[PDB]
């Protein structure tokens, strides 16, 4: 049952957009109510819900006064920007670390380019993207706890 | 001393019930 | 009455609104995953509306700011939840988002009409953690000090202009109170307004292409 | 974690409670 | 600092998220289809 | 079979209206979050620059006809009258214009305050001569005590009206 | 460095949790 | 040992970088914990764990020469207004975790703030602190929120001595470079073994080292090794650690309410999803 | 090249926005007196511009607001025009604003389908005024300060509420640090933000219903 | 010659418009070029100029530091607000002058339903209007410059 | 304080303002229509 | 006079609150203008005029009782760094205006602010002063931008001296109230005419009023008006005035760039409409 | 002394040249 | 109080010099 | 009869040129107005509170391998190292870490400054020890002179390396 | 004034020159 509309697939305007990648909100279940009025306060009230928990729960610190003649043993960016601390940290060359921190961006512009190559979606179809993501990912998580880590145990994470 | 207990299991429920109900209302994955 | 519906319907031709929204459909292939992308967003109005707050009590001057965040925890009705709310919803945002990038790639969603939206993508994520550390330092505590010390001191390794950027950043050739003025300044003028019109884009690009296709 | 985990169990299970009941509330009074 | 409980949310999520994110690309690429593309 | 109108109304009402209530949950403590911390939570006279205006040479160095403002309370700006054979008016003559809250002056020729806003005035005691202002000035009780000037809410009656004091 | 793996443990379970939840109410409902 | 901490930087053990002047002395460096619950609920008696590890079947160089074991300090730092508890108010069990340790603060007032040992090894290799939180609708300075907890924890004897002079549980160089000359073996009726040590030809040289007695010398006879080296390995099996955490003093009605909205929040998501299911019938009637 | 044209026409049909552009005229009872209009956006458009610049030197703190105003004139380069310019067009906001009133209202363009452009026209004026009245008082100087204490009394007059309306709008019972804090969150996040939804409909409105007709 | 375009008297749509009250951004000369590209950057450039020259000839002034013990005499509003102020000091009643002050924003409100009544937009064919119109833009003015005056010529403007 | 210089732009620009207003009606109404409407 | 005011008030001739502390002493009121030019070029001499206008062809009361016409009085406040323009730089026609005026400083340093006066009524109904503009670029503590120039210009004798007795050029009271019983005539060989009266019987009454001469007396023989009143009419024909202005103190640079981009605008303007007109040309091939 | 007046004159060809400019460019009012 | 009088003066008449100017060069242009 | 392509483009250059002229006009002063108001524009040790380190007894209050920070040059924090015949050592060392701009801590146990940021480390005269920190800490001369501290620019050679002061 | 005057009519007189003057130089080299 669910509640459903098939793609009119004789609609010379949808197979025209179907035909550039882009017909699909033109068949399925309706986006009002059943989405838009229904399960988004839904979404949006969990989603505040489980902030306010964790803000009750967990609340804001306040730490030390800033003063300019000490710097805090133990200073740690934000945990979004560990990986990139930790590349800071192991390449000796100042200048050289802070273009692998821009290349993240520009990187990360350049992967539609890229991958236009083919034009598949499911990863299951595309073994050589899957994998470099996979190692990517793997790799920032790796270099982020590296971060939580004594300066020198912190590439090697501290077993070998 | 352990409504502060308590506390942390209200979360976890917010967290699981959103879940639960947005699959349920969804027919959903 | 006087039929209300009619008045604006004759005027703006209020229909062609509902009936732009009632037209749309969501496709089966369209799951859970697809929806944390309006989260990142449900996160960013949390901020909105509590940064705003916290702008009726924050003082953006190295004397008062650590005192004035004091104040808002302690003494005023509610301050420590809309600033502890504001501390965790801005976590929340960075992660949801990097979920929210997870699935676009690995549901292919930034290929062929769709790579615009993609781009601009990039641009939010840039902005968002411009957010991230712009506030970081407002309370002017030990760590959000080295923090700016650190961060403003990055591009003086760029060669020609660095420097000059640096002294932008932090409005002279030293963290100091013109630094904490211009974070204050990046962080509830500029970076609102320029991540209100790249979500715009985002948005409106979204709308027209609809969402991708099946896998 | 042993008495968290039972409050949890208890506090779901009556959640889970409230939901299948008045589905059914309201299913046989037919507003469903 | 380093907030423990922060970072074990995110992992937590991220782990959970490709997990499900592959899963739902499988229950797809064994499925495929339905309604004509 | 299908559910009827006012079945939907029912489920309507029940979804939607147990949603305000979320909202209105969440609004609540935000509304107390802008309505500022009460200072009277849970006296002595000030100068300008915050000195406690100490009596001794504040005899010696005004005159008399002398009226020279004070940080009263809730740290209002009070005038305190130098008597013609000077020791304090027993009560200081809260400055606050009545209208919209100008500070005073004592224009010594007409012997009368005037605001300079929109033009109220008042006599040599505070009782309101003209306006827009509504009612007179505030008052207290100017006391020597440790030598500072001790300042207490005029919690009897309006001496220059007889009943209520429309302030406290 | 336990309050972490308490964390970890169960934003990663629960959501099967409520998952599981989910698709219970609809099995009891009939989709 | 704490005390000395005390006697050498009074008004606090640590400074504005978060160090803790402990580490001026006892230069080596093994890990130190501390853990406390996440939330403590106004005015109630909790546990504060200070672990100091190390390994316990071994030992290290006493002061005359000998060979002893050794014994555990340390100094935690508690935010305002905590303190040890009254000993009416330490449950049973608790009593005797703790043992009979004593709490000394590290100044007249500052009751959050306490020196604790020397101990003995192998009874303290984990410390247990009563302490009792304070409550902000009585003390009106203290307010509900999450707080920082500092320690500094220590095992073994140090390197240097309140009065600036080295001890004898480090390692020493050797002043200049030559080749050396004398290895004697002194032991004056009191103030034992002194080898005693030098070098030679270069240019001058003739300065004498002395090396107090429970270090090994592994630098041998002949030798020329340079300028201030080696000739003592290191005796140092102790050294100091750090931690810190965050705790919560938690007001109960900020939960009670958390938890009353959370429940108004599912209430309103059930009600919603009912909603939808209710329409997605009204629905099926419109399809045929 | 590789036409970059074509490359937005497959994606985002770049095209039907020029043909929307290009398929409007502008009838000929349009005359010059149609521009106050335009002429009042980029007025503001001046303001948001040099108003934002200022943000990276003023000081909302009683104790450095004037003196950083101050700052700006003398030491910052180019800071009195920055400043003058804000000023000037402040003013010439708030006139060619009326002027623009002076001819929808002799032109009848208020009239029949377009009242609620005009409604929300009304609305612009009341925050442009309310830019005007919290801007004045930022210097911190005598004008200025006496100003908030005056204006922030006016709503006591009003009976059941009032009192607690001034308390919000001054940050206490009296003018004093809250109230330059609250002044400033109004100027430079509060207003802004409002007047862009507004103009927005405003415009919106318009792009709907075209210019009014010919007298 | 200018560059014309006709109503398309004969389009449907265009009627259909032209008969709510709005079909007339579909003829005249074109808005592209011919005003948005060519004739803006006039008007764009000349408004900013003037205010650029205003701000060289006559910059802004700064003030005493505010003084708490201190209202100066000769204290105004800015110019726009002169009117309002004028009425606060001319009516005896605080609460009055108050409800005077907010009904300028309402009473403008209210404009367009009132006047509703016929649809003539040519002042000339409505004279009640134009009237009502010309008598408070005069008595605004008057006020408005009453404020600049000493309290008690200021009604009379100081002749009569 | 009163800014003159100011206050006599005002006055001469909505002085000259309503003028050409008013008599751009004029020229209007008394030429009215062309193109019909 | 003008140096009563330094007397008296020594840091400053005005008040917080603008007003000047001429006007506790003189306290009639008639009007005083200030013309400057709106702008000055740096180290320029230039004019500024006070004005103080009375009726010329009028008289008032003198000490003793005559009738002596009047003097103007006056203290302008210029901006930091301004001045009397040294005279060998005070051109020709300007000295003349002048006249014989000197301009004194309020205090030793002080040289923005000058009193002047009491001059002839007739003669200075209006008072050039030839002053000089600073130079921000050798003074490096004075900047171009606008700022207030602030006049109180007084004309007539006072009515209250330093010592706080008051004059004769007010009125007088009557201190109680009661039937008027004497008008006397009194002129001691010094301190001429002294008009002595006195109330009486309501209720002890008899206290003496003395009323100095130069005043009329309009209440008359009889009478009973009440509490200090009337009894004297108004003498003081005088009055004190103040007024406030602004300069500009103008750098060329800022007006040269300014009238350079004006210029480029202009210019811009025309070659945009030029460019539609050739726009409207080809387009006119397009409608046939 | 009176750059200071070209000065002002500067303003008011703007003003004159730019509504000149308006007309001329639209075949204004 | 004449630093106004020159500009409520020319504000409004050099409206009409502009105008007058603008119609000018129309003329020598041809319309 | 009809102006030819290439002919509007040089309408199209003129016009869209001279704006473009207006355009940086205006920009010009706008973006020297961003950068900041430089400081330098046309010596005496300070204390962290901002006291003139009086060294009379500063020689007694700290002993011999003690060092301890003073605002040094551009304010920056500045070691000065006490001698073990304690007067002064001639010259301070620059607190600030090369790499990215903490200020370094003097280890006297391994004897050698560790930035606690990323992991630079110095030597007990500055040369650089470890990275990411490109060069060594700067220096300057300390004197005593009017029984302050006065330092002043390192201005001769780097007597730890040789040639140039990589600073100035 | 006066100066003011002449200045002012010399300006644009001057600039009204540009204008005019350019029509034709771009009108008789066929550009317009
Ligand atoms: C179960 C939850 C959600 C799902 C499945 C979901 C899915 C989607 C989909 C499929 C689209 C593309 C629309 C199209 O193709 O026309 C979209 C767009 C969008 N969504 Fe959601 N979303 C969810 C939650 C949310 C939430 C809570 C918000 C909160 C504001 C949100 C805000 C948006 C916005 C702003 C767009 C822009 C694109 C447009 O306007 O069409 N979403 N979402
Ligand atoms: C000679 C100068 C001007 C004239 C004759 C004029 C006239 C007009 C007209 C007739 C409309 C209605 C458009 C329609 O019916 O579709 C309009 C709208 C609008 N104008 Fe202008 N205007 C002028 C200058 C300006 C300037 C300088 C700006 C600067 C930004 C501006 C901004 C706008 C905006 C934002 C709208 C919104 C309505 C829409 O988008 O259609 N105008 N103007
Ligand atoms: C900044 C600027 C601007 C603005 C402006 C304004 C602010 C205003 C103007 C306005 C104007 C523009 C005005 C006009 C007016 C006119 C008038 C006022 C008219 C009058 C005339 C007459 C009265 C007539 C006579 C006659 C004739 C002619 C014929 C028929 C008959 C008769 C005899 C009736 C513009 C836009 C320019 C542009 C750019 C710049």
């Amino acid at each position: 049952m669910a509640t459903l509309k098939k793609p009119d697939l004789s609609d010379p305007k949808l197979r025209a957009k179907l035909a550039k990648g882009m017909g699909h909100n033109y068949y399925g279940e309706p986006a009002w109510p059943n989405d838009l009025l229904y399960v988004f306060p839904v979404v949006i009230m969990g989603t505040f819900a489980c902030i306010v928990a964790l803000s009750v729960l967990d609340p804001a610190m306040v730490g030390e006064p800033a003063d300019p003649f000490a710097t805090p043993l133990e200073i740690l960016p934000e945990w979004y920007l560990y990986p990139v601390f930790q590349i800071l940290r192991s390449v000796p060359n100042k200048l050289l670390g802070v273009l692998l921190m821009a290349s993240v961006p520009l990187g990360l512009i350049l992967v539609p380019f890229i991958e236009n190559v083919n034009k598949f979606q499911n990863p299951f179809r595309r073994p050589v993207a899957t994998t470099i993501f996979l190692f990517g990912t793997l790799v920032t998580i790796w270099l982020g706890i590296g971060a939580t880590f004594p300066l020198d145990k912190t590439l090697t994470l501290g077993l070998f | 001393m352990e409504i502060d207990v308590l506390g942390w299991v209200a979360l976890l429920v917010v967290f699981t019930w959103s879940i639960a109900m947005v699959v349920w209302g969804r027919n959903g994955l | 009455m006087a039929n209300v519906y009619d008045w604006f319907q004759e005027r703006l031709e209020i229909q062609a609104l509902a009936d732009d929204v009632t037209s749309k459909y969501v496709p089966p292939h369209v799951n859970i995953f697809y929806c944390l992308g309006g989260i990142t967003l449900t996160c960013f109005l949390i901020q909105f509306a509590t940064g705003f707050a916290m702008t009726f009590y924050y003082k953006p001057t190295v004397t008062e700011a650590y005192a004035s965040v004091q104040y808002i925890m302690n003494e005023v009705s509610f301050g420590w939840l809309i600033r502890s709310i504001h501390r965790w919803s801005a976590s929340m945002m960075v992660l949801m988002m990097i979920l929210h990038v997870f699935r676009v790639y690995l549901t292919g969603g930034f290929k062929k009409p769709r790579e615009l939206t993609w781009i601009s993508g990039v641009i939010l994520a840039v902005i968002t953690v411009s957010f991230g550390v712009t506030g970081y330092s407002l309370p002017w505590d030990q760590v959000g000090y080295w923090a700016v010390k650190i961060v403003s001191g990055v591009p003086e390794a760029i060669p020609v202009v660095g420097v000059l950027i640096s002294d932008l950043l932090r409005g002279g050739s030293s963290v100091g109170q013109a630094t904490l003025t211009r974070y204050y300044s990046a962080h509830t003028f500029v970076l609102p307004w320029l991540i209100a019109v790249f979500m715009l884009l985002h948005f409106l690009m979204i709308r027209k292409q609809g969402i991708s296709g099946p896998l | 974690m042993i008495l968290g985990a039972v409050f949890y169990i208890v506090f779901i299970a009556l959640f889970f409670g409230i939901a299948v009941g008045i589905i059914f509330a309201i299913k046989s009074i037919k507003l469903i | 600092m380093v907030e423990p409980l922060l970072d074990g949310l995110v992992l937590g999520l991220v782990f959970a998220t490709l997990g499900g994110l592959f899963y739902a690309a499988y229950q797809q690429y064994k499925r495929p289809n339905e309604l004509g593309g | 079979d299908v559910p009827d109108m006012g079945r939907r109304q029912f489920m309507n009402l029940l979804a939607f209206g147990t949603v305000t209530g979320v909202a209105l949950g969440a609004l609540y403590p935000l509304v107390k979050y802008f309505i500022p911390p009460s200072g009277g939570a849970v006296t002595t006279a000030k100068d300008k620059l915050g000195n406690n205006v100490k009596v001794s040479k504040f005899l010696e160095s005004h005159n008399a006809g002398d009226r020279v403002l004070v940080q009263g309370l809730k740290g209002d700006p009070t005038y305190i009258v130098v008597e013609s054979k000077e020791a304090i008016r027993d009560y200081g003559i809260n400055a606050v214009c009545t209208h919209l809250g100008c500070v005073v002056p004592w224009n010594a020729a007409e012997n009368k305050f005037k605001c300079p806003c929109h033009g109220s005035q008042y006599d040599e005691t505070g009782k309101v001569i003209r306006g827009p202002a509504p009612l007179s000035l505030a008052l207290c009780h100017a006391t020597v005590q440790d030598d500072n000037i001790v300042l207490t809410p005029w919690t009897e009656t309006d001496f220059r009206t007889g009943e209520k004091p429309w302030w406290v | 460095t336990e309050e972490m793996l308490y964390a970890a443990l169960l934003s990663f379970g629960l959501i099967f949790v409520g998952w599981g939840l989910g698709v219970l109410l609809l099995k009891i409902q009939g989709a | 040992y704490p005390f000395w901490a005390q006697q050498t930087y009074p008004p606090t053990p640590r400074e504005p970088t978060g160090r803790i002047v402990c580490a001026n002395c006892h230069l080596a460096a093994k890990p130190a914990e501390v853990e406390v619950p996440q939330s403590v609920l106004p005015d109630t008696v909790f546990k504060a764990v200070v672990k100091i590890p190390y390994d316990t079947k071994l030992q290290q160089v006493a002061a005359d020469g000998s060979k002893v074991g050794l014994n555990v300090g340390a100094v935690l730092m508690l935010p305002e207004g905590f303190k040890i508890a009254p000993e009416e108010r330490i449950p049973e069990e608790l009593k005797k975790e703790v043992g009979d340790v004593y709490f000394q603060p590290y100044k007249e007032g500052q009751d959050n703030v306490l020196l604790v040992g020397p101990l003995p090894g192998e009874q303290y290799q984990e410390i247990v602190f009563p302490v009792l939180s304070p409550n902000p609708t009585t003390d009106k300075n203290i307010h509900f929120g999450k707080y920082a907890i500092h320690l500094g924890a220590n095992r073994g004897r140090g390197q240097i001595y309140p009065t600036g002079e080295k001890s004898n549980n480090n390692v020493f160089t050797a002043s200049a470079t030559g080749t050396i000359t004398k290895i004697a073996k002194e032991e004056d009726e009191y103030g034992n073994v002194k080898y005693q040590v030098s070098i030679q030809t270069d240019s001058g040289k003739t300065v004498v080292d002395t090396i107090p007695a429970g270090p090994e010398l592994i630098v041998s006879e002949g030798q020329a090794v340079k300028a201030g080296e080696a000739l003592t390995n290191n005796p140092n099996v102790g050294g100091f650690g750090q931690d810190d955490t965050e705790i919560v003093l938690q007001d109960p009605n900020r939960v009670k309410w958390m938890i009353a909205f959370i429940c108004l929040v599912m209430l309103a998501q059930l009600m919603l999803i009912l909603k939808k299911k209710q329409v997605e019938k009204v629905q099926a009637a419109e399809m045929n």
